């Protein structure tokens, strides 16, 4: 609305690496967490593609399009809820204290709904997991959100 | 295979080869299609379905033939998976037909002892089998039924077992019309326990 | 230029300077030549040497040109300070192909063809990114060791 | 062991000497509804994340800046320098001093 927010622009020329002012259409799930929003992957996937969109084929972007996709994904954040994402991992282990076993929470991770790489997943559990084998989630999941 | 040598000669009749098996459970499938039905002459015999009359079902056969019957004159047809399955109660088609099947197909194979729940089903082999061989005696001793393949001498054995470690007495309760042939597996039971413990 | 690397080229320019006035003439670049064991050193290698110069070689020039020359010129301690953050589990050289796809990838001074001249002198082991240190050697000090 | 994972419902099955139970067709119908409310759940947990996870990319990416700089441009240097006369003089030299 601008509140004009023009660091999305300034932040859509940090992304483009040709500097012609286009973002190609396989960037803009990243760019729009880049920007402060959660789409899911198969919803950036469906709007795109709900939209006679086909990402397989080259694609380019200007900005009057990738402003007003970013604004449709931006109601969206009202999914966000950190009770949920604290109530999930208590349902994933026993006892009364937050702590998945390591592998547990890289194969589901990995392997349980959106794919996540392997790599990711070790980037998104160093320094939250120690040698214990145990990830404590009420800092872990503080730590997710703090990003 | 790596397993099977204690029985070894008798292991066909048991058992089939690791690749018969991957052979088996490792074909094209299609569920949607793929059925069991209803059949005048002979019970129930497979096919595929054609068509579908809102409430009627057209299928082809397995030697060819187009019948259209009822909705529930249909019955699903177990995945590949279950192909001679040793429990027909893992199955995850609890039919009439499919059960009648994987006896059959079992038999049609030579393997007179397939399992359905906590039963120990047993077919008239109508000719002779080592499997009341002296070898196999030993192999199905000191084993639960989940470490060998269906077999008697697994109930009977494990008679024993949980004999000695629940200290419960034991049963076993054979039955079958007339030309069954219990009286063998009755007597086969018994040498069993004679050998095994005296 | 740090003052180690600075009091060694002072070192250096002393002992190509045998007049000490602190000039660097073509006699001192062809009596220093001639103790290393060059007798057969032509005048036109000393004119060449002098021809990169805009005036008479003192400390300062014998500086200057040696800058110019070396504008990424990067002493051993931080170049195996970039190969530990390369291996950051320590001991081992890392991979050939891990070297040659972060080289291409990240910057256009990675890119192929330079790696393969990176492979050609710059041995095996140095070049397929597995050893490790004998390059710092040979970076910061030429030639085979 | 397997069933540890999954946003499922560690009710709907049971196991057993040689076999695992498992519900359909109202459980499983239950499940379902479950199951798209996780892509919700997690779907929405996930994007974070996938943002979050590239964001401290950046942070390593730009560290790196210079670093790469400093690697960059200090190989080249030698290429060019490892040929020159002086410089292998240097070389040789470079071993009598203190």
């Amino acid at each position: 609305s601008k509140a004009a927010a023009d660091d999305f622009k300034e932040a859509f020329l940090l992304f483009d690496r040709t500097g012609d002012a286009k973002i190609t259409a396989s960037q803009v799930g990243d760019i729009a967490r880049a920007l402060g929003q959660n789409p899911t992957n198969a919803e950036i996937n469906k709007i795109l593609g709900n939209p006679s969109k086909e990402e397989m084929n080259a694609a380019a972007i200007t900005f009057e399009e990738f402003l007003p996709m970013l604004q449709a994904a931006a109601n969206n954040k009202d999914q966000g809820t950190f009770e949920d994402f604290v109530e999930g991992l208590r349902v994933f282990d026993k006892e009364g204290n937050g702590t998945v076993m390591g592998a547990e929470l890289r194969h589901v991770l990995a392997t349980l709904g959106e794919k996540m790489t392997e790599e990711e997943v070790e980037e998104l559990m160093k320094g939250q997991e120690d040698s214990n084998g145990c990830i404590n989630y009420e800092a872990f999941v503080k730590h997710i959100m703090s990003v | 295979d790596a397993e099977m040598a204690a029985f070894g000669e008798a292991a066909p009749y048991l058992r089939k080869s690791e690749k018969e098996r991957i052979e088996a459970q490792n074909k094209p499938f299609d569920a949607k299609s793929s059925v069991f039905v209803v059949h005048p002459k002979q019970s129930f015999v497979k096919g595929t379905i054609q068509s579908k009359e809102g409430g009627k079902v057209t299928v082809k056969t397995e030697g060819g033939e187009t019948l259209t019957v009822k909705e529930d004159q249909v019955f699903s047809m177990n995945p590949p998976k279950y192909d001679k399955i040793e429990d027909m109660a893992m199955m995850t088609h609890l039919h009439e037909p499919a059960v009648l099947y994987n006896l059959k197909e079992r038999y049609a194979a030579w393997m007179i002892y397939t399992y359905s729940g906590l039963f120990c089903v047993t077919v008239n082999p109508y000719k002779w089998l080592p499997v009341y061989n002296p070898k196999v005696v030993l192999a199905y001793r000191g084993k639960k039924r989940q470490e060998a393949p269906p077999h008697i001498f697994s109930i009977s054995d494990n008679a024993y077992q949980f004999m000695l470690t629940d200290r419960e007495n034991q049963s076993i309760l054979i039955t079958g019309e007339s030309g069954a042939g219990k009286t063998v597996n009755t007597k086969r039971v018994i040498q069993y326990f004679a050998t095994i413990a005296a | 230029f740090d003052e180690t690397e600075i009091e060694d080229f002072k070192e250096a320019f002393t002992v190509i300077d045998q007049n000490a006035d602190g000039i660097i003439d073509k006699d001192d670049l062809r009596e220093t030549f001639a103790a290393m064991g060059r007798l057969n050193v032509k005048n036109e290698e000393l004119d060449a040497m002098i021809k990169e110069a805009s005036g008479p070689i003192n400390f300062t020039v014998f500086l200057t040109m040696f800058g110019e020359k070396l504008k990424g010129a990067d002493p051993e301690d931080v170049i195996m300070g970039a190969f530990k953050v390369l291996d950051p589990d320590g001991k081992g050289s890392i991979k050939k192909s891990f070297l040659e796809e972060l080289l291409t990838t990240g910057g256009g001074r990675f890119t192929p063809e330079e790696i393969k001249n990176m492979w050609a002198a710059f041995p095996p082991d140095v070049a397929g990114n597995v050893d490790y240190k004998n390059i710092c050697y040979v970076i910061t000090h030429g030639e085979d060791a | 062991k397997l069933l540890g994972g999954g946003d499922v419902d560690h009710t709907q099955y049971a196991f057993g000497h040689t076999k695992v139970f498992f519900k359909a067709g109202l459980l499983g119908l239950l499940e379902e509804m479950r199951d798209d409310k996780l892509a919700e759940i997690i779907t929405a947990t996930q994007a974070r994340c996938r943002g979050f996870l590239m964001r401290v990319e950046y942070r390593a990416m730009v560290e790196r800046r210079e670093s790469i700089f400093c690697i960059q441009y200090n190989v080249r240097s030698f290429m060019n320098v490892k040929h020159w006369p002086w410089m292998k003089l240097f070389f040789k030299i470079k071993p009598l001093l203190k």
